[PDB]
RNA sequence: CCGGGCGUACUGGACCCAGCCGAGCCUUUCCUUCUGGGUAGCCGAACCAGGACUUUUACUUUGAAAAAAUUAGAGUGUUCAAAGCAGGCCUUUGCUCGAAUAUAUUAGCAUGGAAUAAUAGAAUAGGACGUUAUGGUUCU
């Protein structure tokens, strides 16, 4: 495991066997959707909306209640971001490292980490082009990356 | 093993382990044959009348012979609630 | 008018006659006007009882689920020695052959595996399934085991045997229902 | 990564049978694994086995009775013509009178003796004896 | 199965706990895990003496199956068990091996005390490792009094008990002798009090 | 141990296992109904909450995220749902 | 199961135990068709022969094809044999078994099957059916 490390950690979530909403859950499939859109306009990514839902609203899974996954609901309401969230945070981290590197030119460790992040961007961007999430001519440019995320 | 006419051309049909069903070889000197006496309703051991189990030398070497007898004897009624299937 | 089928049988009319009688008490009346069903399949189970299967349009299933716990109890009173279950009439689409002409991609809800799992879920409605196991016996036959939650167990705990034969009638396979966490 | 779940399943069975255990847990499950186990069960090399549904690939618990000498996969699943089945049984099986080479044919998964009976051939899948 | 007269009586249970038989070693091996009932908060492991009793009854039934009583060999390298095995041999007719076990007694057929027992009974697998090792060379089954740290290799019948107790060793040996004679019919029934006292079979220091 | 019931593990030993190493993996977390001391308003809070949840009535932090389970503030009582 | 020297092949006779290789029909499961035969029974599949469509493979069965010589192999007293494709009959104004059969194998061709491994499909619906659904725009 760990594509870009020697780690073998297994920590992750373990979904319950039950695919139905808990008996104590009382919100409707609608009230969750308006809650998601309300939070989506505040700028939260699908990961953060799901964290807030279970943390403060008791929504264990948006799928077991609404019937669709969170990103599927946003894309159905024209609220899907242009760049996928995970690709956005990889590019944003690469932007931060590249900005740090120009002021710290002897930081050869940051140069090594930057190659890993950018290699991770290209593998993910290439995948998104085959599934037609990104345009076939979409290419990640290091020079113009700051425009996309900043 | 027998031929076409049905005669048992096999010599030495070997014994098999009671725990693992492995064949106990002719020179497996770690293998034993447990003989356990039958007890009548008076609490007396019945002379020359036994329950017999065989263990291969492999099972005994790993130290699992004791736990295998606990299981085998409990299924035959020689023991009660000493070996548990679920751990 | 309650029956969504042309030429209903006498049993369907009697059941719909009950359906036009449970709204008399206003605690459950605001919801029995739209309720309809397609068929009433009935089979004989051992012990002198008879299994009554009410078939419901799948889109109408979630409306029945809101009052099904109550509605069955009075329907079991009106028809004695009857075990009442509510099933949705899901459609099974056959697996396309290699030479078969291309059709629209078959949704998973229309697959035979999903439908048998779905009717296996509608059978035990008040309880929820917490685990399923399939035994493969040396004889060649295969037996399913479904484990049910102890919550709301009293609604089904005296039946289950009706479900096993009813499931066998519908699919031809063997299933055994067990509630591992009872008080016992 | 995990490239052959059948190889993982048979390796676990072999390790449990060689160590004298009468049961083994297999993860993940698949159709090929279940149909491979059914052939082993049909010839008496294993006992009853149980499938556990976890809303995932699944798990299997197999009961071993000590009659199994070795089961294994052939990776890759080579194409086998009918005239090549004889050569494969010579290399993989201990004798001409027992043991089975498992094939996947368009008529289904079956042992090499059944494949000759119905005159079908496919890709080799494994063996058991 | 077994008549209820063979169940663990309260009298024997009182003896086992007063002799500290139930005290098993701090660290338990994986093979002795089923015999542990619960770990005592100091660290000692409590032996399920109900399981201990049944193994004793099972062990005595194997001993009773040996035709020649002298063919049963009872062994003890610990000083705490030397008196027990010598008295066991006297009462049952078995062959006692107290103290040092000469290596080659089972394999070397020109040694002085070269024996061919049909069964070997061991006080402790750790301090009697030599006696157990040779039994695995000439197809001799082994019954062993095992603590929670005692090894279980080449041991067929394990009696879970405290191997490191002065009274534990003597009591277990006394119980086997009584049961073997009960099955043989020497003791008329399972309720008659035995003449021999568990104080006999106990090791005595040179002081007295 | 050569023979063992893998299909019916002891529930005591089954609970000591890692959450991914059970027969069917199951989360050990749960959701709670939190009563702040100041007022009485049902607020569903995840046991391992990563957010400083505040009740709607008064903007007071109910819990602080930690490495594992969220830590409830003083005067806050929880009941598992 | 009368076997008319284990013999036991032959074969009247299985009455088929089970097992094995099949084929359909029913279970929510049908080449959407089109044109007749042709119409028989309802209130075009009732089987053919002449048309219209078709997700792409890999794989595997069977068939045709892969020249003869060579190889394996059936027959045949070249005096045996290596070989050869001869030869055999009561002795012939002639009669007459033959000169087999297997193997080829990647590529190509036709074919049965659909496990295994890919592939395509209904997502801003520009999606599917209306067999005789209602119009409109073009085109043959
Ligand atoms: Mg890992
Ligand atoms: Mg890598
Ligand atoms: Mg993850
Ligand atoms: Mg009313
Ligand atoms: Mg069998
Ligand atoms: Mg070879
Ligand atoms: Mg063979
Ligand atoms: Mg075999
Ligand atoms: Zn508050």
């Amino acid at each position: 495991g760990r594509m870009h490390s020697s780690g073998k950690g297994i920590s992750s979530s373990a979904l319950p066997y039950s695919r139905n909403a808990p008996s104590w859950f009382k919100l409707s499939s609608d009230d969750v959707v308006e809650q998601i859109i309300k939070y989506a306009r505040k700028g939260l990514t699908p990961s953060q909306i799901g964290v807030i839902l279970r943390d403060a609203h008791g929504v264990s899974q948006a799928k077991v209640v609404t019937g669709n996954k969170i990103l599927r609901i946003l894309k159905s309401n024209g609220l899907a971001p242009e760049i996928p969230e995970d690709l956005y945070y990889l590019i944003k981290k690469a932007v931060s490292v590249r900005k740090h590197l120009e002021k710290n030119r002897k930081d050869k460790d940051s140069k090594f980490r930057l190659i890993l992040i950018e290699s991770r961007i290209h593998r993910l961007a290439r995948y998104y082009r085959t599934v037609a999430v990104l345009p076939p001519n979409w290419k990640y440019e290091s020079a113009t990356a700051s425009a996309l995320v900043a | 093993m027998e031929n076409d006419k049905g005669q048992l051309v096999e010599l030495y049909v070997p014994r098999k382990c009671s725990a693992t069903n492995r064949i106990i070889k002719a020179k497996d000197h770690a293998s034993v044959q447990i003989s356990i006496a039958k007890v009548d309703e008076d609490g007396r051991a019945i002379a020359g009348e036994n329950i017999t189990y065989a263990l291969s030398g492999y099972v005994r070497g790993r130290g699992e012979a004791d736990d295998s007898l606990n299981r085998l004897a409990q299924q035959d009624g020689l023991l009660k609630n000493v070996w548990s299937y679920s751990r | 008018s309650k029956i969504l089928s042309e030429n209903p049988t006498e049993l369907e009319l009697k059941v719909a006659q009950a359906f036009v009688d449970l709204e008399s008490q206003a605690d459950l009346k605001a919801e029995l006007r739209p309720l309809q069903f397609k068929s009433i399949k009935e089979i004989d189970v051992n012990g002198g009882k008879k299994a009554l299967a009410v078939f419901v349009p799948p889109p109408s299933l979630q409306a029945y689920r809101k009052v099904q716990t109550r509605l069955t109890r009075e329907l079991e009173k009106k028809f004695p020695d009857r075990h009442v279950v509510f099933l949705a009439e899901r459609r099974i689409l056959p697996k396309p052959a290699r030479k078969a002409r291309k059709q629209q991609k078959r949704p998973r809800s229309r697959t035979l595996t999903a439908v048998h799992d779905k009717i296996l879920e509608d059978l035990v409605f008040p309880t929820e399934i917490i685990g399923k196991r399939v035994r493969y016996l040396v004889g060649g036959n295969k037996i399913q085991k479904v484990l049910l939650d102890s919550k709301d167990s009293t609604a089904v705990d005296y039946k289950l045997d009706s479900f096993q034969q009813l499931y066998s009638k519908l699919t031809g396979k063997q299933v055994v229902f067990e509630i591992p966490g009872e008080s016992h | 990564t995990r490239t052959s779940v059948l190889a993982d399943a048979l390796n676990a069975i072999n390790n449990a049978e060689k160590t004298g255990k009468r049961q083994v847990l297999i993860r993940p499950s698949s159709k090929v694994i279940i149909k491979f186990l059914t052939v082993m069960q049909k010839h008496g090399y294993i006992g009853e086995f149980e499938y556990i549904d976890d809303h995932r690939s699944g798990k299997i618990v197999v009961q071993l009775n000590g009659r199994l000498n070795k089961c294994g996969v052939i990776q890759p699943r080579f194409n086998v013509k009918i005239n090549d089945i004889e050569r494969w049984t010579d290399n993989l099986l201990p004798a001409r009178q027992f043991g089975y080479v498992i094939l996947t044919t368009s008529a289904g998964i079956m042992d090499h003796e059944e494949a000759r009976r119905k005159h079908v051939s496919g890709k080799i899948l494994g063996f058991v004896y | 199965s077994l008549p209820a007269s063979f169940d663990l009586t309260p009298e024997d249970a009182k003896l086992l706990l007063a002799a500290n038989v139930h005290l098993g070693a701090k660290n338990v091996q994986v093979h002795n895990k089923p015999y542990v009932y619960k770990t005592r908060p100091d660290g000692m492991n409590i032996i399920n003496i109900g399981k201990t009793w049944e193994k004793i009854v099972l062990a005595a039934r194997i001993i009773a199956a040996v035709p020649n009583a002298s063919d049963v060999a009872v062994c003890s390298s610990r000083t705490f068990g030397q008196r027990a095995v010598l008295k066991f041999a006297a009462h049952t007719g078995a062959t006692a091996i107290a103290g040092r076990f000469t290596p080659g007694n089972f394999t070397n057929y020109i040694t002085r005390s070269f024996k061919e027992p049909r069964l070997v009974v061991v006080t402790d697998p750790r301090t009697d490792a030599q006696a157990i090792k040779e039994s695995s060379y000439v197809n001799i089954p082994v019954i062993a009094l095992t603590d929670m740290d005692s090894p279980s290799e080449y041991v067929d019948v394990a009696i879970p008990c405290n191997n490191k107790g002065k009274h534990s060793i003597g009591l277990i040996w006394w119980l086997l002798a009584r049961e073997v004679l009960r099955l043989r019919g020497i003791i008329p029934d399972r309720t008659t009090e035995w003449s021999v006292m568990p104080d006999l079979y106990f090791y005595r220091d040179p002081e007295e | 141990v050569l023979v063992q019931d893998l299909l019916h593990p002891s529930p005591a030993t089954e609970a000591k296992q890692h959450k991914l190493k059970t027969l069917v993996q199951q989360p050990r977390s749960f959701f709670m109904d939190v009563k702040c001391q100041g007022c009485l308003n049902i607020t569903t809070v995840f046991s391992h909450a990563q957010t400083a949840v505040t009740c709607d009535s008064c903007s007071t932090v109910l819990c602080t995220p930690t490495g594992g389970k969220a830590k409830l503030t003083e005067g806050c009582s929880f009941r598992r749902k």
